[PDB]
DNA sequence: ACCTGGAGAATCCCGGTGCCGAGGCCGCTCAATTGGTCGTAGACAGCTCTAGCACCGCTTAAACGCACGTACGCGCTGTCCCCCGCGTTTTAACCGCCAAGGGGATTACTCCCTAGTCTCCAGGCACGTGTCAGATATATACATCCTGTGTAT
DNA sequence: ATACACAGGATGTATATATCTGACACGTGCCTGGAGATTAGGGAGTAATCCCCTTGGCGGTTAAAACGCGGGGGACAGCGCGTACGTGCGTTTAAGCGGTGCTAGAGCTGTCTACGACCAATTGAGCGGCCTCGGCACCGGGATTCTCCAGGT
């Protein structure tokens, strides 16, 4: 009679139902299948701990023991797959890469 | 006032990846915002082939199909194989 | 009252985002164009927050009303709600 | 003789500075006064949270460091090494904005 | 060519309906096209932000920003009516000739 | 601001409409400059004016200009992007069919 | 066989009442056709957001007003209002 | 004895195949009453305006009907139009003559 | 059978034709390469999309709708094939 | 002795001509060959509609139009009538597809 | 240092499961890192396209592209393993030898 | 490409050795082909890139990738991110029995 | 045409100190889970016939290769004025309060509007037919480009 | 002597009549979806209350903005060379049109049953405060890197 989540019978950290709640009530469709909050969850969770990995070493780099908004950026804008997908996003404090043209440098 | 966002699971998948190592409020607001924009992205790109094909549910399969629209070269193929992987281990229990 | 106020922008703050942007070298006449750039920009983003907040019958502009101009215009900004 | 620099010294390391940090690069209180003014036509005695005065000036600033950019490349193009109005006009209409 | 018309046909199309008189320096509402005399709008405006009319918002929050003047309906009423400009004229000199200050304005 | 009122102005009395029947002589040539359009040089029909110089024009004669030519006004060299930027202006034609039938 | 359906023949109305002498072919119909859906599609999208924005389960004339106001630009925006105020005053009437 | 909806609008786009059209997408749960009526008119507006200057342009070429060209035309030519439709393509429409000052022989 | 070496079925001529059409009076020697690689690119992106939503669908065809679909998938509208 | 024109009387004319028609300027079977050699890289025997080609290069077409438009604009900011690689290639990466 | 290693226990590491013997020029599967001989792979890859151990699709339509020569791996088979490349080539000689 | 020639169509299988049999080996026999070319050691948790077939340890590759060019270390080829490179856990196995 | 030494000014590194924001705990209540029934969306087998691929001559217009010369791309030089680096003097943004209150956020009640159901008939779509708007062809007539040649300053 | 307007030759572009056909526009019969009446319940408008947060005033300290000057290096015009483009001609290749035959696959129907919506009862995961130390911000100092101009050859 214990309750088991649906988290935990996928071996995921995300909710799976709260996902399932948020697919049926935002007018996407009539009705929605058992395994597609699932595949969605897992896609997140995956892509959520890639970046937060590359920030995690970026942070390292920088010998800081919490992320901020520059790692954030700094991973993100590193990176040519991450750069092509969040194109069209502005990141609140995260600042520039270094880039001084060639034809400018003295000498 | 009961709000709700992914703050705890975000903060559950870093110590998985990072044993130690801490994250900033507004960095925290960052990948909230950036979990919300990915699940919207793709939502909407099933909800476009569901209705292309003229169906009235949206399954797995159409959360595939909209993956590999939706993101470039790599990461296609990886989240791929982990929501398939993650989808048969759901099944068989 | 408020007249005038796009003098505040002054020419230290337009070299320092130039800097920034890694430009070496600036002209003169370069101040009074960037000026024409930041308002028309400004005129079009704070008109569809202004349309939100109307029309949720409110007389206070919110951080959501800002954020959804800005994804209205493509322009899609993280950290804010 | 009093020590100075040659020019384009202190340019190259004022881009070395402003490269590296991340704080806001325009005045506060101008950018609300500007902010404010441009609203007054639109509706009257409005409000405005901070978050919302603080998220306008943060796009503002992205903006106008990607339009720097790209006009540094199109000076660049014609053997120059100052940008000019011409150059700005250039990427705006190569943008779609013009 | 050649014809002469009455005076009651044409007084409808030159008397303003604010004050009931004659145009007198017409200025027209854009948002409608809608001529009235200068002074009529101008204290009217403060008020009400829709026109005396039809009732069409003149602007959002600033209406003195949509109207124009009108030189053309101006010149032609004062053409028309007879004796007119001589009057204002009169009217003009007669109140600025008691008031020593401000000759340039 | 460009709109406050003069001295005079903020006391002018109203000018009493004429009500005794005297007669009104008109020439064509005392409203030829003004009821004249300056494109195709006859009487106007179908008023069109502008929302920025309140400069009379036909209708096919603007839509005319603008479409094969400068977006600006033949007068004054004002930018007008299109016909939308005009509007009817009846009491012109009304004046017109009164004065001259 | 099976029944397929556009906006042609009331764009063919529409071009009579407005140019009664003149025709059209069938790929500039196509096209007439296809910005017409366009523009649909688009003012459904925005008013189901800002529905969704507000808390609300009903898309109303109001939703519609607001997602015109922020979808067309200049006086287009203006002349439709007009239009579809005039519209709606006059269905109600009856 | 049964009135249709665009006469009583006075309309000529259909409102009831709008409000079924409305119903169905997955927009909202519910659709109220004068919404389809208020996009009918919005979109009769625009098709007439298109329509009219592209009749226009075919009048000019001494032509009685008009073909993509036509549209590309009137639609390039006018500012506000052109910037509803920045980034559309019509097929068969070609471009607008032009040529830069500086190719010109002097 | 294994195509091969069909790029170069994009001609000078024509090269220099949609440069007519643009507005361009001189062309170097070297531009008609540039052409065919930024070409290729364009047409390997827009006709992998088509072919996801065919496969998708479970059908061996390529259809306009499909190719109108992946166009709007990439900001580029096309009015005239439904 | 023949009637040879100047060196860029030709070049005018053409870009006249160019500019008043609405014909597609690309030869039809190196295209739809070109086509199905791309498609044989992600799906075996394939089939087409040929509506579906025809819409591909309409696409085409009007993209590389509008490239060599901006092509154009970025060979006269340098002084020149004459357009170089290099030319695309700023103008590609003021786009934003590089 | 000084070992004393037996075949025995590295048969498995070194051994081709298409074939029943060691890799003779050694060809990787890109996507799984699957290596085979040249010509098992080469044979076996033109009626199936999937990797016989893993069984993960290796191209959409033409896996030839997703293989590739690994020279590492075959020279430390070849070092390794005494006595082999010397009998490979005498073989390919006497083969050549023996035809035209 | 990689066309078969005339002897590659009947090359005959190489024979295992079943019979068991020690052989001697040095570690400066295989010091070349099981060396990092980064940080000289020995390799732990091997990665291995797509396009060239290089082996390299999982750090040094992640760093060199983070802080400098995106190029491969040795051929100078394109490479994107970790992505790009792929565990190849049998040349670690190897490694492992063939050195204690 | 290249080199070195040395002075000066700026960036990096190192302790040391103090606060405040991030990690953690605790009680509770609202949303996820289990269990049951019911209706239809979707899978699958089978059938029709449309349209996509393949083949063969035959014209002929476009593509391909060649040659001459001209005008444009590119480097060099000289000139000068516009912008950078730095010092002095003014302006006003930023920060610490206090005091007030407009309106954002929530609660409770009531009734009006929208969904779902059923009958029934007119608006819209698939076929079929036939003239004329527009393309195609010939022939003058007109408007540009180029060059020889006098000749005026 | 050299610029320079002029005039005659020869292309190419525009124009009017003839005509030929195939696509726009209309008519028609039927069937599917919009219209009309009815019922029931919950979404939203309305009125009242509380208290968070936005706006306003003011006094102070001090980094940032403004003004000015002097000199060097960067934009800009001019001249000359040369070589890669354009224009025109004489061959050669392959696009294009018409016609043919073949069959793979897209578009339907008709069963039929597993899967997702709905409702009700039960309780544990997740959120709003609250307390509190350890990461990080700030200040002063010594070391370390790098420009810049005088010889030096
Ligand atoms: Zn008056
Ligand atoms: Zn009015
Ligand atoms: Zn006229
Ligand atoms: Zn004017
Ligand atoms: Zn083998
Ligand atoms: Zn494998
Ligand atoms: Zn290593
Ligand atoms: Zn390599």
């Amino acid at each position: 009679g214990k309750a088991k989540s649906r988290s935990n019978r996928a071996g995921l950290q995300f909710p799976v139902g709260r996902i399932h709640r948020l697919l049926r009530k935002g007018n996407y469709a009539e009705r929605v299948g058992a395994g597609a909050p699932v595949y969605l969850a897992a896609v997140m969770e995956y892509l959520a701990a890639e970046v937060l990995e590359l920030a995690g070493n970026a942070a390292r780099d920088n010998k800081k023991t919490r992320i901020i908004p520059r790692h954030l950026q700094l991973a993100i804008r590193n990176d040519e797959e991450l750069n092509k997908l969040l194109s069209g996003v502005t990141i609140a404090q995260g600042g520039v890469l270094p880039n001084i043209q060639a034809v400018l440098l003295p000498k | 006032k009961r709000k709700e966002s992914y703050a705890i699971y975000i903060y559950k998948v870093l110590k998985q990846v990072h044993p130690d190592t801490g994250i900033s409020s507004k960095a925290m607001s960052i990948m909230n915002s950036f979990v919300n924009d990915i699940f919207e992205r793709i939502a909407a790109e099933a909800s476009r082939l569901a209705h292309y094909n003229k169906r009235s549910t949206i399954t797995s399969r159409e959360i595939q199909t909209a993956v590999r629209l939706l993101l470039p070269g790599e990461l296609a193929k990886h989240a791929v194989s982990e929501g398939t992987k993650a989808v048969t281990k759901y099944t068989s229990s | 009252v408020l007249r005038d106020n796009i003098q505040g922008i002054t020419k230290p703050a337009i070299r320092r985002l130039a800097r920034r942007g890694g430009v070496k070298r600036i002209s003169g006449l370069i101040y009074e164009e960037t000026r024409g750039v930041l308002k028309v920009f400004l005129e079009n983003v704070i008109r569809d927050a202004v349309t939100y907040t109307e029309h949720a019958k409110r007389k206070t502009v919110t951080a959501m009303d800002v954020v959804y101009a800005l994804k209205r215009q493509g322009r899609t900004l993280y950290g804010f709600g | 003789k009093p020590h100075r620099y040659r020019p384009g010294t202190v340019a190259l390391r004022e881009i070395r500075r402003y490269q590296k940090s991340t704080e806001l690069l325009i005045r506060k209180l101008p950018f609300q006064r500007l902010v404010r003014e441009i609203a007054q036509d639109f509706k009257t005695d409005l409000r405005f949270q901070s978050s919302a005065v603080m998220a306008l000036q943060e796009a503002s600033e992205a903006y106008l460091v990607g339009l720097f950019e790209d006009t540094n490349l199109c000076a660049i193009h014609a053997k120059r090494v100052t940008i000019m109005p011409k150059d700005i006009q250039l990427a705006r209409r190569i943008r779609g904005e013009r | 060519r050649t014809t002469r018309i009455k005076i009651t046909e044409l007084n409808p199309h030159l008397m303003c309906v604010l004050c009931g008189g004659y145009f007198i320096d017409a200025t027209t509402i854009i948002e409608c096209l809608h001529s009235f005399c200068k002074t009529c709008i101008v204290r009217y405006l403060e008020t009400s932000k829709y026109c005396p009319i039809c009732d069409v918002q003149v602007h959002k929050t600033r209406p003195l920003l949509n109207i124009r003047s009108d030189k053309t309906l101006q010149d032609i009423v004062y053409k028309l009516v007879p004796g007119l400009f001589k009057n204002e004229m009169k009217r003009r000199r007669d109140f600025y000739a008691a008031h020593p200050s401000a000759d340039a304005a | 601001k460009t709109w406050e009122l003069s001295l005079y102005e903020l006391q002018r009395t109203p000018q009493e409409a004429i009500t005794d029947g005297l007669e009104i002589v008109v020439s064509p040539r005392s409203l030829h400059s003004e009821l004249m359009c300056p494109i195709c040089l006859d009487m106007l029909k179908n008023t069109m004016t502008t929302k920025e110089c309140l400069h009379r024009f036909c209708a096919d004669c603007i839509i005319t200009a603008l479409r094969s030519g400068n977006k600006e006004c033949p007068t004054c060299r004002k930018k007008l992007v299109s016909k939308r930027s005009l509007r009817p202006d009846p009491n012109f034609d009304a004046l017109i069919s009164k004065i001259y039938p």
